C-alpha cells in the first residue's frame, strides 16, 4: 500500500508533466531497495519450502544478517514480529487449556496414558531447543491437572512475546511451569499422599516391618514346597490378608494394593 | 555507485556492516535523484535553458558526490571492522561539510558494531556468522573453563573509535557474562533492570543521538562492568 501510493502522487505532477528520467530515478533507488529485500526473502522462501517454527527460525536469522542498513533491519524485524505473534499466540493457547489445533501443523507439538508430546525436529522456535523443551514440559504438567479438572490460568491476563525482550519472556515461561509443578506437588500432598505411598511400598517392600512378613513366613514353610497348583493362589491371598491384621497395619487402603504373582 | 549496488547483492555475506554501508550509499544515491527531478521540471513548459545556470546547479552536487567518490575509493572490500577504521579516518579531517556526511556513516557503520556489544553485555547469546565484530565469539570448540581465552580481539578489525583499553574492557565484561550462565543461573546480573536499559538505549538511538557516544558509551558499560562483577 505504501509502494503504490507514491506512484499515484507523482502522477498529479504528470498532468503538469515535466518530471524526469532522473527525478524518477532517485525515487526508484530507495524503492528498488524495498523491493529487492522483499524479492530476496521471497526467493529464499521458494528454495526453502518451510512453514511453522522452521519459518520462524529462518526469519530470526534474517534479523542477524540485515544489520548495517537501518531500514532493511526495520522490515526484517517487523517480518519476524509479524510471524511470531501468530506463533506465540498458538503457544499461549496451548498454555491456558492445552488446545492443540493444527490447520497445517503451525505449532510443533502434536497430541499423542501415552505422555508423547515429543516436540518435533521439523520445527524449532525463534530460540534454541532449550525453550522448546521448556514449553513441552509446560504442556505436560498442565495436562496432568487438566486430567483432574479444568482449573488453571496463565499468571498474566495477557501473554505477549511480540516485544524486543524475548529471553526474559521464556524466563517468565519457566517460572510458570515451575508453578505448574508446585500445584501438581500440591495435588500430591493433599489427596494422593506420594510420601505415604513411597513409605508404604519401598522399605516395606525390601522389608521394613517384618512382623507383617514373619507371620507370612510361617505360612511360606507349610505351602511353598512345590510349584503352585490351581487351588494354591486362592490360599496365598487369603494368607496375605490374614497376615495384615494379626500384625496391626495402620492404614488399610495402602496395603490392599498388594497382588500375588503366579 | 551503480556497480557498488550490483556487488551489494548477498544473503548477508562476509560482514553485517558491508551492505549497511551500501544502504547509506543508496540513501546518498537517493539524494542525487531529487536534484535530477527538479531539473526536468525546468525542461518542459508548465527560467531559461542555458548550460551556465545548470552548471552551478550541478556544482553544489559536485561537492556532494565527489567526497562520496573518496568514500568508495577507500574500501573495495565489504568486511566490517576495517570499515570502522575507514570512516573514522575521514572524520579526523576538519571542515564540517562532508565531516557531517561521514559522521552519518560513522553513526551507521558503528550501528552493527555496537549492536554486537551491549546485547552481549546484557544477555550474551552469540550471533556471529563471519565475525563482523572484532570479538569473534566461539571460534574454538567448547571446553570446561581453565581460564582459557576463547574471545580474541583480532587487531586487524578494531574500530578506531574504540581505543586499546576499551577493547580489552569489553572482553572483560563479555568473559564474565558467559561465566554466570554456567553457574546454574540464567539470571541476567542482579536485576531484571539490565534488560530495561538495553530497550531504553535502543529507542533513544532510534529517534535521537545519531552521532556515536564514544565518550559516554564507555561510562555506563563501566557502570555495567562493576555490577555484573560483584553479583558474580
Amino acid at each position: 500500500k505504501e509502494y503504490m501510493i507514491l506512484i499515484s502522487q507523482l502522477e498529479h505532477l504528470q498532468r503538469q508533466g515535466l518530471l524526469s528520467l532522473q527525478k524518477l530515478w532517485f525515487y526508484i533507488q530507495p524503492t528498488l531497495r524495498t523491493m529487492e529485500v522483499l524479492a530476496s526473502i521471497a526467493t529464499s522462501l521458494n528454495k526453502g519450502e518451510c512453514f511453522g517454527g522452521a519459518t520462524l527460525s529462518l526469519l530470526h536469522d534474517r534479523t542477524f544478517g540485515y544489520t548495517g542498513d537501518s531500514q532493511a533491519q526495520e522490515l526484517c524485524l517487523y517480518l519476524t514480529k509479524a510471524a511470531s505473534a501468530p506463533y506465540f499466540d498458538i503457544l499461549e493457547r496451548w498454555i491456558y487449556r492445552g488446545i492443540i489445533n493444527d490447520p497445517y501443523s503451525e505449532f510443533m507439538v502434536e497430541e499423542h496414558w501415552d505422555q508423547r508430546y515429543t516436540i518435533v525436529q521439523q520445527q524449532i522456535p525463534s530460540f534454541l531447543q532449550k525453550v522448546a523443551d521448556k514449553i513441552l514440559s509446560t504442556g505436560k504438567y498442565l495436562n496432568v491437572v487438566r486430567e483432574c479438572g479444568h482449573d488453571v490460568t496463565c499468571p498474566d491476563a495477557k501473554e505477549i512475546t511480540y516485544t524486543l525482550k524475548e529471553q526474559a519472556y521464556v524466563e517468565r515461561i519457566e517460572k510458570a511451569y515451575n508453578y505448574a509443578s508446585k500445584v501438581l506437588l500440591d495435588f500430591l500432598m493433599e489427596e494422593e499422599e506420594l510420601v505415604a505411598h513411597l513409605r508404604s511400598i519401598k522399605h516395606y517392600f525390601l522389608m521394613d516391618q517384618g512382623d507383617f512378613f514373619v507371620h507370612f513366613m510361617d505360612l511360606t514353610e507349610e505351602e511353598l514346597k512345590k510349584p503352585v497348583d490351581d487351588i494354591i493362589p486362592t490360599r496365598l491371598e487369603a494368607l496375605l490378608e490374614l497376615a495384615l491384621r494379626m500384625s496391626t497395619a495402620n492404614t488399610d487402603p495402602f496395603k490392599d494394593d498388594l497382588k500375588i504373582e503366579l | 555507485i551503480k556497480k557498488y549496488t550490483d556487488q551489494r547483492s548477498l544473503d548477508r555475506a562476509f560482514g553485517l556492516v558491508g551492505q549497511s554501508f551500501c544502504a547509506a550509499l543508496h540513501q546518498e544515491l537517493k539524494e542525487y535523484y531529487r536534484l535530477l527531478s527538479v531539473l526536468h521540471s525546468q525542461l518542459q513548459v508548465e527560467s531559461s535553458l542555458t548550460l551556465r545556470r545548470l552548471l552551478v546547479w550541478t556544482f553544489d552536487p559536485k561537492i556532494r558526490l565527489k567526497t562520496l567518490a573518496a568514500l568508495v575509493d577507500h574500501c573495495q572490500g565489504r568486511k566490517g571492522g576495517e570499515l570502522a577504521s575507514a570512516v573514522h579516518a575521514y572524520t579526523k579531517t576538519g571542515d564540517p561539510y562532508m565531516r557531517s556526511l561521514v559522521q552519518h556513516i560513522l553513526g551507521l557503520v558503528a550501528y552493527p558494531i555496537l549492536n554486537f556489544l551491549y546485547r552481549w553485555i546484557y544477555d550474551g547469546e552469540l550471533e556471529d556468522t563471519y565475525h563482523e565484530f572484532f570479538v569473534a565469539s566461539d571460534p574454538v570448540v567448547k571446553t570446561d573453563r581453565l581460564w582459557h581465552d576463547k574471545y580474541s580481539l583480532r587487531k586487524s578489525m578494531i574500530p578506531s573509535f574504540m581505543t586499546m583499553d576499551q577493547s580489552r574492557k569489553v572482553l572483560l565484561i563479555g568473559k564474565s557474562i558467559n561465566f554466570l550462565h554456567q553457574v546454574c543461573h540464567d539470571q541476567t546480573p542482579a536485576s531484571k533492570a539490565m534488560a530495561v536499559g538495553k530497550s531504553a538505549e535502543s529507542p533513544k538511538d532510534a529517534a535521537e543521538l545519531f552521532t556515536d557516544l564514544e565518550n559516554a558509551f564507555q561510562t555506563k558499560i563501566d557502570a555495567a562492568y562493576f555490577d555484573t562483577s560483584k553479583y558474580l
